[PDB]
C-alpha cells in the first residue's frame, strides 16, 4: 500500500494495493483440545479420499433405494396402503 | 474480441472514435478520402460491442462496422 | 518516436469517502486499470463508480476495475475540466501496460506512424457471401 | 432576502402565430417532420421544460402557468359533475329515499339501442348508475335541493375562466421572477396557514352553518322540500338553538374560554351515525377546527420578512450526525433550483395520501349513507389506490430524472445524497434479497398450499383449520383500538371504526361497518402486498441510483435518463436507463394495487357487506375468504370466476356497458402484448415493404413513415397493459357490486 | 331458401324473438306511471323494436334455425333470389367511398408532393385544396381507371427503392 | 466530530466500507473466532464442528414440519432425512472441491488489515477441501444422530 499519506498504489507493494486482505482470518495454532482431535482424525481417516467420499453418496443413494424397498410402508404412507371402493364416472364407465 | 471493420465508404470525420467509450479505433493516414484520415481497429480486445461508433457514422451505409463474436471478460465488461 | 510514461506508484490519490462501486475479485486475479491526470487545483469531479471525490493539487491517481471507467472518468475530466490523463492496464503479477494515449496524440488527431489494421479496401456490399465460405470458421467480413 | 412579490411586465406576446407552427419550444424539433418519429417527439416533448429552455424563470413561469391550466381543467371538469347532478340526475329523489334509490346522474341519448344503458335506478328516473359518490357528498354538505347544484356549477365554470385567465396573466402580463418562486419558507408559512388552515376553518364555518342542521334535520326523518334553506339557518341563531342550544348563547363561551357549552355540536364520540352509518358531522366539525387551528400554528414556522422564524436552510445544515458526515448539506439548494426533486417528493407524498384515504374511508365512511352503497365505497377504495400508485412510481421517475439532469457533484459533497449513492450497491443488494424472502415465504405458501390441497392433505397446508398463521400483532392492535374508549380514550364514546371489534352497524337492513377478522389468510395477503410493495421499491431505487452511473456503465449520466440501450455489447444493454425500471415498476405497482385491491373486495364481500336479518349477518359470499383465500386455486375460483359470473352474464340489461368494457379491457391488455414482447427492427422492414407498395402506386408520404422507438414502443406497451388490466378489473368490480349487493 | 334457411317473414322463432324483446320491454314498462319520461322512452323503444323486426320482415331476409337475419355473400346466389342488398350493393357502396376517400388522399399527396415545403404541407393541411380534392374525389373510378390506362397510376420498378436481396 | 464510516484500510476504493457491525470489535471478534476462519488448525476438525453444528441445525425444522410430524416415530425419520440432507450436501462439497481445486493459482497472496503477510490458508486446495469434506461427513451424521438423541433424554424436549 504505502499508504501513508494518500498513497493507494505501489509496485513494489503491488499484494495490499488490489483489495486482497483476510478481513478476519487469523493465524492460530490453537482451538481444539487433545484427544478429540485424534478422535476425529481417526473418524475420518481414509474417507479423505474423493472416491471413497464418493463412495459414501452411493450408500446414501443405497439407502434412498431402500427407502423405497422397505422403508416406505414401515412409515405407512398412502401410496402403498390399501384401496377403499371406487367410483363409477360421469356416465356408464369405470 | 469483437470483429471491428473499416471501410472504404470512411469520410475520416472521426466520430466513430470519439463515440468509442474503450478506446478501439484511431485514426491513421490515408490517401482515398478528402480528409486523408480512415479509421483503424488496433485495439479491439478492448471493444465491448456497444456500437456507439455505428451510431456516430454518418456514411450511408455505415463505414465502421462491429461483428459480436467471441466474449471475453472484457468484451462482457465485467467488473467482477 | 514517442516513449510511453512509467507509471509513477507513488502517486497521491483524490479525496474520497469508499465506495462500494470500487475493486471486486477481479482485481486481484485478473485485471485493474488505472488512470493518472495532472490537476491544477483542489475541485470535486464525479467518480465512475458513484459518489463525489476531490482530486487535489497536482498529481492524481485513481485506479478502477474496468478500462471504461477510466475512459468515462477521462472524458468527463477533458470536458468539464480540460484535463488530459494517462491510463495504464497493470496486471496482478507485476507488469504494467500503457493504454488510451499510446502515440502521445489523441486517437481522434492523425499521428502519421499508426497501425491501419481492421481496414477493409472495400465496401460493406463486397463481402462474399456466407456459402463460399461455409464450414470455415469466419465471418465474411474477415477475409 | 426579504421576501417580496417581483414580476416582469408583458414577457411573451399573446397572439397566435406560435400555434401555425408545431414544435416551437425545441430547437431539435425545427425544420419540419422530416419522419413520424418528428411527431411523437413533438407530443413528448411538449411539458419536458428543461429540454425547451434553459433558464430556471422560464421554467417556473411555465410551470406556474400549467399549474393554472390543470386547475381550470379541474374546475371545468368539476362544474361538469356539478352540472350533471343538477339536470341529469335523481338526487332529489335519492334524498327521500336514500336506502332503496341507486344514485344516477349521467343518461345516455336513445341512438343505437343503448338507451338500455339507462338503467331502472328508481325514483322515477332512468339513468347510468354513478359509483362516485357524489350524492353522499352533497348529503354531507347539505344540499338537498337542485338550484344548489347548478348555481355551484356556473360558479366552478366562473371558477375556471379566473383559472385560464390567471395563467394567461402570469405567463403574459405579470410573470414572477425566479426569486418570487424560490421564496420557500412564504410559500409554506402561506399553504399551511392560508391554504390548509383556512381552508379546514371554512368548511368547518360551512358543516357549523350549513351542514349540522339540515343533516339533523334529515336524520330526525324530514322531506328535503320543507327543511329551511342554509342561509336562514345561518342567518338567525334561532333555529340554531332549536336544533343545538348552545347557540343561544352565541360566541360568548368561546372568547371567554367556556368551550366546554358548545359540546353538543363540537363532540367526539366515534363510531358511525346509526342513521346513516357515517360518520358523526359534529365529530368532523370538530376535527376541521382542530386542524384548522393545528394548521395556522403550523404556519408561523419559517422566517419571511421579519426576524421570528426559523430558515429551512438552518434547520437542515444543523441536523448531521456521525453516521452520515454533512447531513442535509445541500439539500435546501438541490430543491429550491431543481423541480424535479420537488416533484419527486410531492408525488411521493400525494400518492401515498392517496392510499391512506382509501384506507382511512373504507375504514370508516365520512358520509351519510356511503357505507351502505358497496358500489360507490369499492369504486373509490380502488380509485384512489390505483392514483397513489401511479403517483407513487411518477414520483420514482422524477427522483430518477434529478438524479441524470440536476444533480450536480459539487455542491453534493459527503452528504445524505452522496452518502446514498456512495453504497448503493449494499441498498440494493439488500433490498434484492428482501424481495426474493419475501417472494418465497408469501408466494411459495400459497404454492405449497396448492400442492397439500391437490394432494389430498389439508392438514399439511397452512391455514387457520391446520398450520395456523395467525397476525398475532395485527390483532393485538385492534384489540388495543376497541379498548382505547374509557381507557387511553377517555373522552371517546365509541372506537375510531367498528373493524377494530364490537357491534355491527347496520344501516337499512345492510351492514354499513363490521368487525374485520384477521387469520392466515390475511397473514398470507398481507405479505404477498409487502414482497409487491418491495419489489417495486427496489426496480425504482435502482432506477434512481443507477441512473447516473454504474459498473456495467460508467457513464449512463451522459447517455440522459430516457435512452433506449447502450448497444448489444457487454453481453447486452437493453433497459439500462432509469426510464426503463419506471417502465418495469409501472408493471410492478399494477401488480401489487391489482392484489391489494382484489384482497380488499373479497374480503369486505366475504365479511364485512351483506344483509341483517335479525339473527346474524349474511355476506355477498358467505365468509368463503377464510377457507379459500390461502389456495391460489381458491382466488381464481371462487373470487375471480364466482364473481365473474356478473360480468359476463351482464349483456342484455343496464351492465352490458360493463360486459363489453370487460372484453374491450381484454383486447387492449393482449395488444399490449405487441409492443411489449417485439423489437423495432422487425416493424421498421415491414414498414419498408409496406412504403415499396406505395411508392409502387405514388402514394408515398412526404413525412417517411418510421417504426416507433424502442422507448416509445416500451412506452405504448406499457400504457395499454396498464389501461387493459385497469380497465378489466374497473368493469369486473363495478358489474359484480352493482348486480349484487 | 338460399341455403336451408328459412325467410324471417315467416319463420316462428323470428315472431317469438320479436315477442320476447317487446314482453321484456312491457315487463320493464309495468313500473312507471304512463306518463312519465321513462315510460315515453320505453314507448319509443317499444316502436323501434316492433319497426325494426317489421322491415327485417319486410326486406325478405333470411333466418336460420332460429330467428336471427342470415347474409348472403355470393353474387348470382343473391342476385338471382333477390338478395344483392345483403353483401353485393353494400360491396358496390363501400368500394365507391373508400375508393373516393382514398383517391382524394393520393391526389393530395401529389398535389402537395411539387411543393416548395411538402414536409410542412401534411402536417399543415391546405384546407380549400383538401376540399377541392374530396369534391373531385367522387369521380375516382374514372379517373383510376383512366389514370391505369394511360399507366400515370402505377410507378416503374426501377425508380423504387428495393433492399439488396 | 465523531467518525464510525470510513473505507475500508484507508484506500477509498474498495467495495467495503469501515461500519460498526463489518468491523465492531465484538463482531469481528466473534466472526474471526468462527471455525471457518482458522487458517492454522487442521481443516478435518474444522469441518468436523461445522458438520456437527449444520446436522444438529438441520434436526429441527423435519421434526416440526416435516409430514410425520403428528407421529411418536418423527425423530428417527427425521434422523433419517438428516442423514440424507447430509449425503446431499457432502456431494455438494465433493463437486465443488473437484472443479474448483483442479489445478493451482498462486497469485498475489493475502495479508492481513495491519500490513503482515500470511499464507493463503490450507483449506482452499484440493487436499485441504478433502479434509473439510471428510470432516463434514463425519459431523453431519453425528449432528443430526444427537439431534436424535436429544429428543428423549431433554426434559422440556
Ligand atoms: C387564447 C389565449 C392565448 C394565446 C393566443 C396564447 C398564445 C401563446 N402561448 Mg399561452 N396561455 C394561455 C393563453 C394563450 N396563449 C393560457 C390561458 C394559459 C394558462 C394555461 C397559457 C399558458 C402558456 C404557457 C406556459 C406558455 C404559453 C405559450 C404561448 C405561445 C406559444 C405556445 C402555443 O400557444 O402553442 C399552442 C398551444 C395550444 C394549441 C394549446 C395547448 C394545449 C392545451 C393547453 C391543452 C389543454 C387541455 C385540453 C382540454 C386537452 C386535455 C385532453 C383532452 C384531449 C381531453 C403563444 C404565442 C408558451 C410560450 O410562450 O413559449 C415560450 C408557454 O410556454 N402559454
Ligand atoms: C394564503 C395565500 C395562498 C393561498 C390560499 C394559495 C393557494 C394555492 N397556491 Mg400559492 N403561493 C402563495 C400563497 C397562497 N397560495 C405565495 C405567498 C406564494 C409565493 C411563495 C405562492 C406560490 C405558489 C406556487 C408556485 C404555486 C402555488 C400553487 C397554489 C394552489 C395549490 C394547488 C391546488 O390545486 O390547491 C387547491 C385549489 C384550490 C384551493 C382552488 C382555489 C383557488 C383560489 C383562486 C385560491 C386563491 C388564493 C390566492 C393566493 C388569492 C390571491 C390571488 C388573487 C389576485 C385572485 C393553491 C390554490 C400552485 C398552483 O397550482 O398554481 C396555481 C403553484 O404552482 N402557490
Ligand atoms: C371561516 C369560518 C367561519 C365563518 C365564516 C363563520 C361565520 C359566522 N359565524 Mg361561526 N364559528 C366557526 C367558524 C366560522 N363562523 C367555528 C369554527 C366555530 C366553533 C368555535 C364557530 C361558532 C359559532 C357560534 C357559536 C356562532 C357563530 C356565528 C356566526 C355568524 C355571525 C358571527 C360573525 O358575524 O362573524 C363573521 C366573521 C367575519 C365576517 C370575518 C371578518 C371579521 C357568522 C355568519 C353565530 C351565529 O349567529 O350562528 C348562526 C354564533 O352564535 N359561529
Ligand atoms: C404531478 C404529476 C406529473 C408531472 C407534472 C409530470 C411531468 C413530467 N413528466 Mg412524469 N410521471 C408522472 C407524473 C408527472 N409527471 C407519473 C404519475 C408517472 C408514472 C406513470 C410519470 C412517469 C413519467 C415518465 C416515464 C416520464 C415522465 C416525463 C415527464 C416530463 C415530460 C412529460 C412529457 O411532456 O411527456 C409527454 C406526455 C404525454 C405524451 C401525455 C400522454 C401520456 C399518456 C399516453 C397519457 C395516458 C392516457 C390517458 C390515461 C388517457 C387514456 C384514455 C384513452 C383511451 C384516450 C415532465 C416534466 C418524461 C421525462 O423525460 O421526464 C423529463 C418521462 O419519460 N413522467
Ligand atoms: C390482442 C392482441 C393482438 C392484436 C389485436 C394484434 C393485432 C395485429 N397484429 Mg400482432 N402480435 C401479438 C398480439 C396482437 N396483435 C403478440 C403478442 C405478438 C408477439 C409479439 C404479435 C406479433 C405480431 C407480428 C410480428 C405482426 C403482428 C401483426 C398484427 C396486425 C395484423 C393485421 C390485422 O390483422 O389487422 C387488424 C387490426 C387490428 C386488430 C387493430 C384493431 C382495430 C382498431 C382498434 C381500430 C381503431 C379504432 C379506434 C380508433 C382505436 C383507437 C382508440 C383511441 C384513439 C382512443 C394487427 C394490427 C402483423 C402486421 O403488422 O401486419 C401487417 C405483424 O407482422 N403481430
Ligand atoms: C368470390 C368467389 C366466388 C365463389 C366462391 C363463387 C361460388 C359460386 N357461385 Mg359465383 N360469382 C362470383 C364469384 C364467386 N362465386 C362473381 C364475382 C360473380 C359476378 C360475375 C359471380 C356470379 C355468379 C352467378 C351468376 C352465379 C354464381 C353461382 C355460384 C355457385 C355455383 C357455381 C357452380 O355452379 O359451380 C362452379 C362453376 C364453375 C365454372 C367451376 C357457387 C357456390 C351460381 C348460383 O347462383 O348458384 C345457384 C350462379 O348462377 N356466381
Ligand atoms: C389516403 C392515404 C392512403 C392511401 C391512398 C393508402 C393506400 C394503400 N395502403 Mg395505406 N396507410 C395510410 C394511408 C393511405 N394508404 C395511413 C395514414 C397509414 C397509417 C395508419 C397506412 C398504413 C397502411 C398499412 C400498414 C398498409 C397499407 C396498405 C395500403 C394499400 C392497400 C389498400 C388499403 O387500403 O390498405 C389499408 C389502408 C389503411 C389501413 C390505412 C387507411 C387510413 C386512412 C383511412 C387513410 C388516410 C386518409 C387521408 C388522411 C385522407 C386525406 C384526404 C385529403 C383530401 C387531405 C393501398 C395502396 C397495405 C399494403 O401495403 O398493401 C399492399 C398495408 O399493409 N396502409
Ligand atoms: C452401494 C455402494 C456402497 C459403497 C460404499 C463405499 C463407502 C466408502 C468406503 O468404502 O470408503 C473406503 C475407506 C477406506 O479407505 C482406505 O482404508 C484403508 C483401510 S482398509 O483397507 O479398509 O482396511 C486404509 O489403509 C487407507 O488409508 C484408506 O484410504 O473407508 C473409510 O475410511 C470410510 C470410513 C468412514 C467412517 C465414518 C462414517 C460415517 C460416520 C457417521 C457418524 C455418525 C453416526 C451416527
Ligand atoms: C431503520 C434503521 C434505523 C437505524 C438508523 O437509521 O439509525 C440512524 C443512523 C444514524 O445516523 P445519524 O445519527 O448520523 O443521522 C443524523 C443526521 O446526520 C441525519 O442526516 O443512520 C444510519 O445509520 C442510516 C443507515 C441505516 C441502515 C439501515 C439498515
Ligand atoms: C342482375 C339481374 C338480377 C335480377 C334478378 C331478379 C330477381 C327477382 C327480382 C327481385 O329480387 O327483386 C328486386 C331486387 C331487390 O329488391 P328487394 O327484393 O330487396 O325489394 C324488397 C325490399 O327491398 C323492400 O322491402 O333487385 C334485384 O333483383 C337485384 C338488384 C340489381 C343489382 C344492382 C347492381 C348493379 C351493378
Ligand atoms: C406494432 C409495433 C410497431 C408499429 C407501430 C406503428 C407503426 C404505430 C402505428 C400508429 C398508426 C400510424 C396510427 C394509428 C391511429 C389509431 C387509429 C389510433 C392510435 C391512438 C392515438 C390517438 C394515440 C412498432 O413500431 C414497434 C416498435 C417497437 C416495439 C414494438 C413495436 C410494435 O409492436
Amino acid at each position: 500500500k504505502y499508504g501513508e499519506e494518500s498513497r493507494y498504489f505501489d509496485l513494489k507493494d503491488l499484494e495490499n494495493t488490489v483489495g486482497s486482505w483476510d478481513m478476519y482470518g487469523q493465524e492460530d495454532k490453537s482451538r481444539y483440545n487433545g484427544l478429540q482431535s485424534e478422535f476425529f482424525e481417526r473418524a475420518a481417516n481414509g474417507l479423505s479420499r474423493r472416491e471413497y467420499i464418493l463412495g459414501l453418496v452411493a450408500i446414501g443413494g443405497a439407502g434412498i433405494l431402500a427407502w423405497g424397498g422397505k422403508g416406505a410402508a414401515d412409515v405407512r404412507l398412502p401410496t402403498v396402503g390399501p384401496q377403499q371402493p371406487a367410483q363409477v364416472g360421469p356416465r356408464g364407465r369405470l | 474480441s469483437h470483429t471491428v471493420k473499416i471501410y472504404d465508404t470512411c469520410i475520416g470525420c472521426t466520430q466513430c472514435v470519439r463515440a468509442c467509450p474503450t478506446d478501439v479505433l484511431e485514426m491513421v493516414p490515408w490517401d482515398g478520402c478528402k480528409a486523408n484520415q480512415i479509421a483503424s481497429a488496433p485495439r479491439t480486445e478492448d471493444c465491448v460491442g456497444c456500437k456507439r461508433c455505428e451510431s456516430a457514422c454518418p456514411t450511408d451505409f455505415l463505414s465502421v462496422r462491429v461483428y459480436l463474436g467471441s466474449e471475453t471478460t472484457r468484451s462482457m465488461g465485467l467488473a467482477y | 518516436a514517442f516513449t510511453p510514461p512509467t507509471l509513477q506508484s507513488d502517486t497521491p490519490s483524490p479525496i474520497f469517502g469508499g465506495s462500494t462501486g470500487g475493486l471486486l475479485s477481479q482485481a486481484q486475479v485478473e485485471e485493474f486499470h488505472v488512470i493518472t491526470w495532472e490537476s491544477k487545483k483542489e475541485q470535486i469531479f464525479e467518480m465512475p463508480t458513484g459518489g463525489a471525490a476531490i482530486m487535489r493539487q497536482g498529481p492524481n491517481l485513481l485506479k478502477l476495475a474496468r478500462k471504461e471507467q477510466c475512459l468515462a472518468l477521462l472524458t468527463q475530466l477533458r470536458t468539464k475540466f480540460k484535463i488530459d490523463g494517462y491510463i495504464y492496464r497493470v496486471f496482478p503479477n507485476g507488469e504494467v501496460q500503457y493504454l488510451h494515449p499510446k502515440d502521445g496524440v489523441y486517437p481522434e488527431k492523425v499521428n502519421a506512424g499508426r497501425s491501419g489494421d481492421n481496414t477493409n479496401m472495400r465496401r460493406i456490399g463486397q463481402n462474399k457471401e456466407p456459402v463460399q465460405i461455409k464450414f470455415s470458421g469466419k465471418i465474411p467480413a474477415e477475409f | 432576502k426579504k421576501v417580496k412579490i417581483v414580476v416582469d411586465r408583458n414577457p411573451v406576446a399573446t397572439n397566435f402565430e406560435k400555434w401555425a407552427k408545431p414544435g416551437h419550444f425545441s430547437r431539435t424539433l425545427s425544420k419540419g417532420p422530416t419522419t413520424t418519429t418528428w411527431i411523437w417527439n413533438l407530443h413528448a416533448d411538449a411539458h419536458d421544460f428543461d429540454t425547451q429552455t434553459s433558464d430556471l424563470e422560464e421554467i417556473s413561469r411555465k410551470v406556474f402557468s400549467a399549474h393554472f391550466g390543470q386547475l381550470g381543467i379541474i374546475f371545468i371538469w368539476l362544474s361538469g359533475m356539478y352540472f350533471h347532478g343538477a339536470r341529469f340526475s335523481n338526487y332529489e329523489a335519492w334524498l327521500t329515499d336514500p336506502t332503496h334509490i341507486k344514485p344516477s346522474a349521467q343518461v345516455v341519448w336513445p341512438i343505437v339501442g343503448q338507451e338500455i344503458l339507462n338503467a331502472d335506478v328508481g325514483g322515477g328516473f332512468q339513468g347510468l348508475q354513478i359509483t362516485s359518490g357524489f350524492f353522499q357528498l352533497w348529503r354531507a354538505a347539505g344540499i338537498t335541493s337542485e338550484l344548489q347544484l347548478y348555481t355551484t356549477a356556473i360558479g366552478a365554470l366562473v371558477m375556471a375562466a379566473a383559472m385560464f385567465f390567471a395563467g394567461w396573466f402570469h405567463y403574459h402580463k405579470a410573470a414572477p421572477k425566479l426569486e418570487w418562486f424560490q421564496n420557500v419558507e412564504s410559500m409554506l408559512n402561506h399553504h399551511l396557514g392560508g391554504l390548509l388552515g383556512l381552508g379546514s376553518l371554512a368548511w368547518a364555518g360551512h358543516q357549523i352553518h350549513v351542514s349540522l342542521p339540515i343533516n339533523k334535520l334529515l336524520d330526525a326523518g324530514v322531506d328535503p322540500k320543507e327543511i329551511p334553506l342554509p342561509h336562514e339557518f345561518t342567518l338567525n341563531p334561532e333555529l340554531m338553538a332549536q336544533l343545538y342550544p348552545s347557540f343561544s348563547k352565541g360566541l360568548a363561551p368561546f372568547f371567554t374560554l367556556d368551550w366546554a357549552q358548545y359540546s353538543d355540536f363540537l363532540t367526539f364520540q366515534g363510531g358511525l351515525n346509526p342513521v346513516t352509518g357515517g360518520l358523526w358531522l359534529t365529530d368532523t366539525v370538530h376535527h376541521h377546527l382542530a386542524i384548522a387551528v393545528l394548521f395556522l400554528i403550523a404556519g408561523h414556522q419559517y422566517r419571511t420578512n421579519w426576524g421570528i422564524g426559523s430558515s429551512l436552510k438552518e434547520i437542515l445544515e444543523a441536523h448531521k450526525g456521525p453516521f452520515t458526515g454533512e447531513g442535509h448539506k445541500g439539500l435546501y439548494e438541490i430543491l429550491t433550483t431543481s423541480w424535479h426533486a420537488q416533484l419527486a417528493i410531492n408525488l411521493a407524498l400525494f400518492g401515498s395520501l392517496s392510499i391512506i384515504v382509501a384506507h382511512h374511508m373504507y375504514a370508516m365512511p365520512p358520509y351519510p349513507y356511503l357505507a351502505t352503497d358497496y358500489g360507490t365505497q369499492l369504486s373509490l377504495f380502488t380509485h384512489h389506490m390505483w392514483i397513489g400508485g401511479f403517483c407513487i412510481v411518477g414520483a420514482g421517475a422524477h427522483a430518477a430524472i434529478f438524479m441524470v439532469r440536476d444533480y450536480d457533484p459539487t455542491n453534493n459533497y459527503n452528504n445524505l445524497l452522496d452518502r446514498v449513492l456512495r453504497h448503493r450497491d449494499a441498498i440494493i443488494s439488500h433490498l434484492n434479497w428482501v424481495c426474493i424472502f419475501l417472494g418465497f415465504h408469501s408466494f411459495g405458501l400459497y404454492i405449497h398450499n396448492d400442492t397439500m390441497s391437490a394432494l389430498g392433505r389439508p392438514q399439511d397446508m397452512f391455514s387457520d383449520t391446520a398450520i395456523q398463521l395467525q397476525p398475532v400483532f395485527a390483532q393485538w392492535v385492534q384489540n388495543t383500538h376497541f379498548l382505547a374508549p374509557g381507557f387511553t380514550a377517555p373522552n371517546a364514546l365509541a372506537s375510531t371504526s367498528p373493524s377494530w371489534g364490537g357491534d355491527v352497524v347496520a344501516v337499512g337492513g345492510k351492514v354499513a361497518m363490521m368487525p374485520i377478522s384477521l387469520g392466515t389468510a390475511d397473514f398470507l395477503v398481507h405479505h404477498i402486498h409487502a414482497f409487491t410493495i418491495h419489489v417495486t421499491v427496489l426496480i425504482l431505487l435502482k432506477g434512481v441510483l443507477y441512473a447516473r452511473s454504474s459498473r456495467l456503465i460508467p457513464d449512463k449520466a451522459n447517455l440522459g435518463f430516457r435512452f433506449p440501450c447502450d448497444g448489444p455489447g457487454r453481453g447486452g444493454t437493453c433497459q439500462v436507463s432509469a426510464w426503463d425500471h419506471v417502465f418495469l415498476g409501472l408493471f410492478w405497482m399494477y401488480n401489487s394495487i391489482s392484489i391489494v385491491i382484489f384482497h380488499f373486495s373479497w374480503k369486505m364481500q366475504s365479511d364485512v357487506w351483506g344483509t341483517v336479518s335479525a339473527n346474524g349477518v349474511s355476506h355477498i359470499t358467505g365468509g368463503n375468504f377464510a377457507q379459500s383465500a390461502n389456495t391460489i386455486n381458491g382466488w381464481l375460483r371462487d373470487f375471480l370466476w364466482a364473481q365473474s359470473s356478473q360480468v359476463i352474464q351482464s349483456y342484455g340489461s343496464a351492465l352490458s356497458a360493463y360486459g363489453l368494457i370487460f372484453l374491450g379491457a381484454h383486447f387492449v391488455w393482449a395488444f399490449s402484448l405487441m409492443f411489449l414482447f417485439s423489437g423495432r427492427g422487425y416493424w421498421q422492414e415491414l414498414i419498408e415493404s409496406i412504403v415499396w407498395a406505395h411508392n409502387k402506386l405514388k402514394v408515398a408520404p412526404a413525412i417517411q413513415p418510421r417504426a416507433l422507438s424502442i422507448t416509445q414502443g416500451r412506452a405504448v406497451g406499457v400504457a395499454h397493459y396498464l389501461l387493459g388490466g385497469i380497465a378489466t378489473t374497473w368493469s369486473f368490480f363495478l358489474a359484480r357490486i352493482l348486480a349484487v349487493g | 331458401d338460399v341455403a336451408g334457411l328459412t325467410p324471417c317473414s315467416e319463420s316462428k322463432a323470428f315472431a317469438k324473438r320479436k315477442k320476447n324483446e317487446v314482453k321484456a320491454l312491457n315487463k320493464r314498462l309495468k313500473n312507471y306511471e304512463a306518463d312519465s319520461a321513462p315510460a315515453l322512452a320505453l314507448k319509443a323503444t317499444i316502436a323501434r323494436t316492433e319497426a325494426r323486426f317489421d322491415k327485417y320482415a319486410k326486406q325478405g331476409l333470411l333466418c336460420g334455425t332460429d330467428g336471427l337475419p342470415h347474409l348472403i355473400a355470393d353474387p348470382g346466389l343473391a342476385l338471382r333470389y333477390g338478395h344483392a342488398g345483403d353483401v353485393f350493393i353494400p360491396t358496390i357502396g363501400f368500394i365507391y367511398f373508400a375508393g373516393w376517400l382514398g383517391y382524394a388522399g393520393s391526389k393530395y399527396l401529389q398535389a402537395v408532393a411539387a411543393t416548395a415545403k411538402p414536409i410542412e404541407k401534411e402536417i399543415i393541411i391546405d384546407v380549400p385544396l383538401a376540399w377541392k380534392l374530396l369534391w373531385e374525389g367522387f369521380g375516382w373510378p374514372l379517373r383510376a381507371f383512366a389514370e391505369y390506362k394511360n399507366g400515370s397510376l402505377m410507378e416503374d420498378d426501377a425508380k423504387i427503392t428495393v433492399s439488396p436481396r | 466530530k465523531v467518525q464510525v464510516v470510513q473505507p475500508v484500510n484507508g484506500d477509498p476504493f474498495i467495495g467495503m466500507l469501515e461500519t460498526p457491525v463489518t468491523s465492531s470489535p465484538a463482531i469481528a471478534w466473534y466472526l474471526s473466532n468462527l471455525p471457518a476462519y482458522r487458517t492454522g488448525v487442521s481443516p478435518l476438525l474444522r469441518g468436523v464442528e461445522i458438520g456437527l453444528a449444520h446436522g444438529y441445525l438441520l434436526v429441527g425444522p423435519f421434526i416440526k414440519l416435516g409430514p410425520l410430524r403428528d407421529v411418536e416415530n418423527v425423530a428417527e425419520i427425521v434422523g433419517c432425512i438428516n442423514g440424507a440432507a447430509t449425503v446431499l450436501i457432502l456431494t455438494l462439497c465433493l463437486a465443488y472441491g473437484a472443479v474448483t481445486f483442479q489445478g493451482e493459482g498462486p497469485q498475489v497472496g493475502v495479508k492481513t488489515l495491519s500490513g503482515r503477510s500470511i499464507p493463503r490458508d490450507p483449506l482452499q486446495s484440493a487436499d485441504g477441501w478433502n479434509k473439510f469434506t471428510a470432516g463434514f461427513a463425519v459431523g453431519g451424521l453425528s449432528g443430526a444422530a444427537w439431534g436424535y438423541l436429544c429428543t428423549q433424554i431433554l426434559p422440556y424436549y
